[PDB]
């Protein structure tokens, strides 16, 4: 009913900002939450923010305060997320999910493919 | 538990800029001071100067006051400190020293000390 | 630095006259502005602040209007104690410059 | 804010709808009312609060809270019954070489309790050797200055914060909203109230 | 403040209310309709206190109890004003009603009074040292051969204040005049006493002739009569004398 | 504009016994403005001696300070082969801070 | 409500350094910021620095930098600012103000009668 | 916040009436036109249970 369409793998130098866009269709965008994951490329599952786009409340983990947005737009139903002052181990894979309303909000229902972004020189 | 951990020695070249910083961990940070002072190997200690973590203010030394400035990060609670116009006399030991507190009452004078670095400016 | 200038630098009015002194700046310094007389050799005494906030003490017939690099002074009824010599200060940034001095005199 | 300015309203009547001009987008938090509804139900007196606040600190400004703003300079009781308007005033509380003319206090013995004042200025003996007055260590003054620049984010540009606090006396009620009014029919069997007459 | 010891003592007299002392008791217009209504209001033919102040100075201290009706018969407005409260003191709150030659002013203050509180060209107003706790502000335009009769109503119900008023030029007269209702007022204190205030022409000072009345408020039932254009032309004690028990 | 003058620059004694340690100020410092550092050869300094009466947690009960108007004083009341290090005093008023030349024990 | 004292007329030669004394009386002196203005006989005023001693920022004029400081004693309530390497063009009449935290700390609410300094041989 | 509940609403509930509309509420004169900006709320909040 409900699929998700991330963007394409991204090669980018340390000192720059990765940019990565998360359609959605299918349903009604109003009671849609998203969660985004990073995947390490040889480790397990990383939570960094939770957003909710109808409330209009944001939040994101300890270790990526300052540095990690992420924001929802209605008239194209799609969620951005803008990572700055990368390094070289933040090279793994990043998941766009979402959740509804009926459903924890905070859970994951629905995943993407994933884009594989990495850092080097 | 109380420590003071600092980064690992550096090595530089004359007229560069030298950075280093040490973590604060295991008492009340935001209520602290942090001082900082340089010794050679086998001379005295030398006072270079200290910052408020929680107000910034800093008082430098009279010597060095055109060559250091002192920056503190309240989300990371990590003092900064950086020296600019290296010389071939500036190759000593740095250390942060900084008070205990509890939240509620502040320890009087500096007690606990960093590790140190060694820093060697040559060409 | 920020330049101004005040303009007329010289004018002629009578008692009970209405006049104004315009005071414009280089680029905006917002509407953050002091305006000052002086009476010949005497210390000088702060009238407007903000460029609208009026002083205590002075009394309600100056007015002060404007918002950014235009600010002017305007006096309804003129008296024999208001000649002097009219300053501005911009105080937006460092560095602040005031202005040459307008000096108000009597038609001889 | 730690010398914020009360304001008391009385006798008078309130147009709430004006308060929404201010800016295109702005916050109005209220607590136990909607503010769509602020015009028909009424009260004896009311409290008006008004200062400037860091961007990111006006979520300290709410019942409950706690942080730095909250707890002593302006602390809102968990009882409280009322609204919060901020807007950003960038535009008008910024200086290129920077604002200081607004004070905030960083150093207290304790917390403050809900609308307390404190304008004391006696230096703060963080240890236990008393410096009698002087910023040595330990010993730091309590009020520090918002160094408000037009080249900062909007996360420490300077938010004007105005608080409206309501309650309920034995006294009738003075200060409220405007009543409403429909032309005049003759000749026509209609419903009509006047001011209470059914 | 300054203490007056040139006081003439003498006992407060006494005449008749005769037929005095009848306001409108609420907002509805009635024609030619005989009304029975149960509300405070002043007896007929009952004692009403006599005061004069001429060297005579009289301002005690009266009580309010439920209510009272304050007549003063008087030229050149010599009095001015008047003070309530309950101790009359900064521990407790106070009223204040004056009228100086400007306007009306009524405060609701911690007045510290004093102990002989007047007014004395008329710029010394010693009435009051400090006012601490102001609560209640209001301005409204003055209410003002002896000429001139005045009559006042004084009613503190459920905390509201209430003032009804009638001038009339002209012992108390023989005749009947209805009270209409002068400013309604939302104070919210309680009050158990009340003060006078007169205005003294300094020459040190001299008192004018001048002499006002007291009566006091209960609970009882009249019979008004209504006119055709709505003025209360007569009225009937229902329980004063068996004839009007019967009317 | 603090100077605390330090003497001798080198103590010869052995352990058992007790020895003493001296840094004399030039001007007036108050007693809860001044404080004691050793450290061991290579190792960074700890407290010692604050408000020149007081010891630190887990300082030995061996040292005891004297604390007199402006000359400070400690007394090392009993010695052992831990405390033969180089020992640094240092004021803490006002005026910019100041270290001592360095008392070194054999 | 508070009166300023200034300095008398101060004669020297131009290879020295003067200090300029200035005291306030009246209300919390906490609450005060200390400004000195310059005023030449031939020309109008001119701005050399400010400072606030409550909170210890001083801020001098660009073309004053390493010959003009001010300082301030609570104890004496009292502000002063001295100039070094006085030149001949130097010479005028030294006005100090003060500046209120309850208004602005940069405009002036209070003036001093003036000290009149000249230089010359 | 997954518990909802309706603050503004056009006009009062029948006896067992479910209203689940998400539209904005139009408090003013000007039409929202789908914003929730000026004079124009959003109907539903949040119980922020901790
Ligand atoms: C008024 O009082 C006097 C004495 O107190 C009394 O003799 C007289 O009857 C009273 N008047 C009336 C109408 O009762
Ligand atoms: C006046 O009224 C208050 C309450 O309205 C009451 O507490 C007080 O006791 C009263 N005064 C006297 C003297 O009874
Ligand atoms: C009632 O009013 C009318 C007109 O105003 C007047 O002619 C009539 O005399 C009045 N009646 C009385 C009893 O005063």
């Amino acid at each position: 009913q409900v699929q998700l369409v991330q963007s394409g793998a991204e090669v980018k130098k340390p000192g720059s900002s990765v940019k990565v866009s998360c359609k959605a269709s299918g349903g009604t965008f109003s009671s849609y939450s998203f969660i985004w994951v990073r995947q390490a490329p040889g480790q397990g599952l990383e939570w960094m923010g939770r957003i909710i786009p109808i409330l209009g409340i944001a939040n994101y983990a300890q270790k990526f305060q300052g540095r990690v947005t992420i924001t929802a737009d209605k008239s194209t139903t799609t969620a951005y997320m803008e990572l700055s002052s990368l390094r070289s181990e933040d090279t793994a894979v990043y998941y766009c999910a979402r959740g509804t309303e009926y459903g924890d909000y905070d859970v994951s229902h629905d995943w993407g493919q994933g884009t594989l972004v990495t850092v080097s020189s | 538990q109380m420590q003071l951990v600092q980064s690992g020695p550096e090595v530089k070249k004359p007229g560069t800029s030298v950075k280093v910083s040490c973590k604060a961990s295991g008492f009340t940070f935001s209520s602290s001071a942090v001082q900082w002072v340089r010794q050679a190997r086998g001379q005295h200690l030398e006072w270079i100067g200290w910052i408020v973590v929680g107000s910034g203010n800093t008082n430098y030394a009279q010597k060095f006051q055109e060559r250091v400035t002192l920056t503190r990060d309240m989300s990371t609670r990590t003092a900064y400190m950086e020296l600019s116009s290296l010389r071939s006399e500036d190759t000593a030991v740095y250390y942060c020293a900084a008070p205990n507190c509890n939240s509620t009452t502040c320890h009087d004078g500096f007690d606990i000390w960093g590790q140190g670095t060694v820093v060697t400016v040559s060409s | 630095d920020i330049q101004m200038t005040q303009s007329p630098s010289t004018l002629s009015a009578s008692v009970g006259d209405r006049v104004t002194i315009t005071c414009r700046a280089s680029q905006s310094i917002s509407s953050w502005l002091a305006w000052y007389q002086q009476k010949p050799g005497k210390a000088p005494k702060l009238l407007i602040y903000k460029a609208s906030s009026l002083e205590s003490g002075v009394p309600s017939r100056f007015s002060g209007s404007g918002s950014g690099t235009e600010f002017t002074l305007t006096i309804s009824s003129l008296q024999p104690d208001d000649f002097a010599t009219y300053y501005c200060q911009q105080y937006n940034s460092y560095s602040h410059t005031f202005g040459q001095g307008t000096k108000l005199e009597i038609k001889r | 804010v730690y010398a914020w300015n009360r304001k008391r309203i009385s006798n008078c009547v309130a147009d709430y709808s004006v308060l929404y001009n201010l800016a295109p987008f702005f916050t109005f938090k209220c607590y136990g009312v909607s503010p769509t509804k602020l015009n028909d139900l009424c009260f004896t007196n009311v409290y008006a609060d008004s200062f400037v606040i860091r961007g990111d600190e006006v979520r300290q400004i709410a019942p409950g809270q706690t942080g730095n703003i909250a707890d002593y300079n302006y602390k809102l009781p968990d009882d409280f019954t009322g609204c919060v308007i901020a807007w950003n005033s960038n535009k008008l509380d910024s200086k290129v070489s920077g604002n200081y003319n607004y004070l905030y206090r960083l150093f207290r013995k304790s917390n403050l309790k809900p609308f307390e004042r404190d304008i004391s200025t006696e230096i703060y003996q963080a240890g236990n050797k008393p410096c009698n007055g002087v910023a040595g260590f330990n010993c730091y003054f309590p009020l520090r200055s918002y160094s408000f620049r037009p080249t900062y984010g909007v996360g420490h540009q300077p938010y004007r914060v105005v608080v409206l606090s309501f309650e309920l006396l034995h006294a009738p009620a003075t200060v409220c909203g405007p009543k409403k009014s429909t032309n005049l029919v003759k000749n026509k069997c209609v419903n009509f109230n006047f001011n209470g007459l059914k | 403040c300054v203490n007056l010891t040139t006081r003439t003592q003498l006992p407060p007299a006494y005449t008749n209310s005769f037929t005095r002392g009848v306001y409108y008791p609420d907002k509805v217009f009635r024609s030619s309709v005989l009304h029975s209504t149960q509300d405070l209001f002043l007896p007929f033919f009952s004692n009403v206190t006599w005061f004069h102040v001429i060297k005579r100075f009289d301002n005690p201290v009266l009580p309010f109890n439920d209510g009272v009706y304050f007549a003063s018969i008087e030229k050149s407005n010599i009095i001015r004003g008047w003070i309530f409260g309950t101790t009359l003191d900064s521990k407790t709150q106070s009223l204040l009603i004056v009228n100086n030659a400007t306007n009306v002013v009524i405060k609701v203050c911690e007045f510290q009074f004093c102990n002989d509180p007047f007014l004395d060209m008329e710029s010394e107003f010693r009435v009051y040292s400090s006012a601490n706790n102001c609560t209640f502000e209001y301005v409204s335009q003055p209410f003002l051969n002896f000429k001139n009769l005045r009559e006042f109503v004084f009613k503190n119900i459920d905390g509201y204040f209430k003032i009804y008023s009638k001038h009339t030029p002209i012992d108390l007269p023989q005749g009947f005049s209805a009270l209409e209702p002068l400013v309604d007022l939302p104070i919210g204190i309680n009050i158990t006493r009340f003060q006078t205030l007169l205005a003294l022409h300094r020459s040190g000072w001299t008192a004018g002739a001048a002499a006002y009345y007291v009566g006091y408020l209960q609970p009882r039932t009249f019979l008004l009569k209504y006119n055709e254009n709505g003025t209360i032309t007569d009225a009937v004690d229902c329980a004063l004398d068996p004839l009007s028990e019967t009317k | 504009e603090i100077v605390l003058t330090q003497s001798p620059g080198t103590l010869s004694l052995s352990p058992g016994e007790r020895a003493t340690l001296s840094c004399r100020a030039s001007q007036s410092v108050r007693s809860s403005y001044l404080g004691w550092y050793q450290q061991k050869p290579g190792q960074a300094p700890r407290l010692l001696i604050y408000g020149a009466s007081s010891r630190a947690t887990g300082i030995p009960d061996r040292f005891s300070g004297s604390g007199s108007g402006t000359d400070f004083t400690l007394t090392i009341s009993r010695l052992e082969s831990e405390d033969f290090a180089v020992y640094y005093c240092q004021q803490y008023d006002n005026s910019p801070w100041t270290f001592g030349q360095g008392t070194k024990v054999e």
